[PDB]
């Protein structure tokens, strides 16, 4: 189902 | 000598048996932890682990920048630091890896005159590598996000493996509850067409985030990525992993300069060795058992350890006090701030054992745990 | 339903405390273990673990081709398989990144019908992000064999990190229990010469492999590789580390496709997200407590969890069983075996918890460990 | 002193 959504870096730069 | 720690450590991908012995170790010493993990099964246990706890996740928004989040999550551990507190704080996988805040409130702590360290963890790629069964080494391997991959313009090779990471999120610089559509996702389908073609196989690869899951390990080709029933199955935990589409051929001058011919040619660059990438499209089957395999394998029959081999010869206080600086934080902080001291007040240690932990020098350490043949008379001191 | 199984795990590399939990108690259930580890302490705290083991190292020889050592240590692994037993294989690091024996072993036994499983560690890479505080992700990290980097001519990004493994035995195909002197070492750095420049820096890295030591993190110009008293350092566990030289600029076209731009330009592509990468040359000093740092730590003090974050509402019943699925491959084995049966002999479950794992669908476990707020009204079943 | 020696892939071709 596309989870979980941990998302710890970005934008880059 | 000042007062406060970070140590950031990770909990690997796979819930609970992906964290390391040290890392553990780190989560139970710890004055305060800090964590940010992937299911509630790792999230409770550390809670079981710690009486002292923040969860990360709470300073996350809808429409919030990441990047204010990843300062909030920062200053919230280095808080602790300045007020002198051993602080650990944990990210799913590897905490360095794809991650903003950990680097960031290491490189505060450190600038600011306070120990801290990172300890590695296994990664979303370290799981990608032993579910399809590849070895980043054969034949080298690229790995970007996915966004910046597209920004940048980041080269790739066919002739190499490539990871991408954050494939559920191109061009997504903010946050959801719910997650994203991902309604950018055919640029990057679009790059993957120009570097690959629209046949070039493309693995959707999610690790299995509870022990008793399947990892997806699903081939598409990049036209496949277009339909919207493929598109949709994209997430927050996709990574994809693309194989090289050709074998690179052999320089003749380093062939030459390093003297790998004995004296002229040979069969083949496509002669591989067994077991070939079974993602590679048009790959032929490699045998397993040639000549040369079944000749080694009769050799076994009459083998013995060579002269030089080192058996291990230690003993069980040697053992203790090697494991104990390993799962016990404390222990090695004693033995790190006075070897002799630590090192003398060792029951059951042998003259040599003593001696080799009061150097704390790593090779005395080997050798008083391995017996040396006089055969092996090796260059370690010259 | 075949008898026997083969299980590949790591070590990761610093000594014991770098193992996983799933790793250990595979070892710890296997009734057969094969080992090639880097450390004493490490193989000592494995005899620990398992009455039944076998040194893997035993199989190299001076002047025997690596090749036939594979197939050997291969074969011994397979053949207990075949036998009906759970053959547990342990090499250091993660068993997969630059190990052959662990692919062929598992690929045979797969091939023949037996269940077989690699189990991600922590690799020399996962220590380097860690020790070098630089993430792959920023900007991208391209991995080699070195010698495979020379004879397949492999391309480096200027723009992006580069990892070699293997630095230290250049153009080496077989073994010797000594070491080798590298004489090969000089055709390399040519290469990095011609890559990179004279003047660029090369961090010559090794991970600590005992808890007590300090990594090794020595900065060289590719010009002072070639100093003998320099080159002479590099040896069997040396890995290189060479930065990028610069920033890659963004693509206009697909800033414009991704919407990254509100209105119009912006200032450069060199204002980059603290901190720097301190190897790279010539970086400036990236300041930590910007304005938009300063306010989004201001917002601390008035925080509250938002409506949508999801509090952890599990049981210690709950939590003591997902723990045990993922420490005890018995007790994971029992349940995969038969998920009714194990969920309705877990005592003290609550009647959710009893269903979801008797279902044991991932999202129906994190739902009855975690409170879903009526705000959170997610798509998760859409 | 450039031990150990555990070298356990290569040749890759
Ligand atoms: N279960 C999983 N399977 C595959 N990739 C995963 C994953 N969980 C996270 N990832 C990858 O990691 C990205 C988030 S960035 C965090 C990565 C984490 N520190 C690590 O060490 O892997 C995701 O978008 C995805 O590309
Ligand atoms: N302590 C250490 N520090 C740095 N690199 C190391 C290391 N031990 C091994 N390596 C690297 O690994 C190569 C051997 S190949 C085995 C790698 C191991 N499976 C892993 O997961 O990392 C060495 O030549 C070196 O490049
Ligand atoms: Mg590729
Ligand atoms: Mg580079």
């Amino acid at each position: 189902n596309g989870f979980p959504w941990v998302i710890v870096v970005g934008p880059i730069g | 000598t000042k007062a406060g720690s970070l140590t950031i450590v990770g909990t690997g991908i796979e819930s609970i048996g992906q964290m390391t012995l040290q890392a553990l170790s780190y989560i139970e010493a710890a004055a305060k932890v800090f964590y940010c993990v992937i299911d509630p099964a790792t999230e409770a246990f550390i809670l079981t682990k710690n009486k002292n706890c923040v969860d990360l996740y709470q300073y996350y928004d809808n429409g919030k920048s990441r990047l204010n989040t990843y300062t909030q999550m920062s200053e919230l551990m280095v808080r602790e630091v300045r007020k002198g507190l051993d602080v650990v704080g944990v990210f799913y996988g590897h905490p360095g890896v794809f991650v903003n805040p950990s680097h960031r409130a290491l490189a505060i702590a450190k600038s600011e005159g306070y120990r801290a360290r990172m300890l590695p963890g296994v990664s979303a790629e370290d799981c990608l590598f032993a579910d399809l069964c590849i070895d980043p080494s054969n034949p080298g391997c690229l790995t970007y996000e996915a966004s910046d991959f597209l920004i940048r313009d980041r080269p790739v090779s066919i002739h190499s493996h490539l990871v991408l990471f954050q494939v559920g999120c191109v061009g997504i610089a903010d946050f959801n509850f719910t997650g994203f559509d991902n309604n950018k996702f055919g640029v990057l389908v679009d790059r993957l067409e120009q570097e690959y073609g629209a046949e070039h196989p493309v693995v959707h690869y999610i690790a299995a985030m509870m022990p008793h899951q399947d990892p997806v390990t699903d081939k598409y080709t990049v036209a496949q990525l277009r339909e919207p029933e493929i598109a949709k199955r994209v997430g927050g935990v996709s990574t994809f992993y693309i194989p090289p589409k050709a074998r690179k051929a052999s320089n003749l001058d380093i062939i030459r300069r390093l003297e790998l011919l004995p004296a002229g040619q040979v069969p083949d660059k496509k002669a591989r060795i067994y077991p070939a990438n079974q993602w590679e499209p048009d790959v032929p089957e490699v045998e397993p058992y040639r000549p040369s395999d079944q000749a080694a394998i009769a050799q076994l029959a009459d083998h013995a350890p060579p002269e030089q081999y080192q058996p291990l010869a230690t003993s069980k206080a040697m053992s203790d006090v090697m494991t104990k600086l390993a799962l016990d934080p404390k222990a090695l902080a004693d033995y790190k701030a006075d070897h002799r001291a630590f090192a003398q007040s060792v029951p059951d240690l042998t003259p040599q054992e003593r001696a080799a932990l009061e150097l704390g020098d790593s090779w005395a350490i080997r050798c008083a745990m391995k017996n040396m043949p006089s055969s092996l008379l090796d260059a370690a001191r010259e």
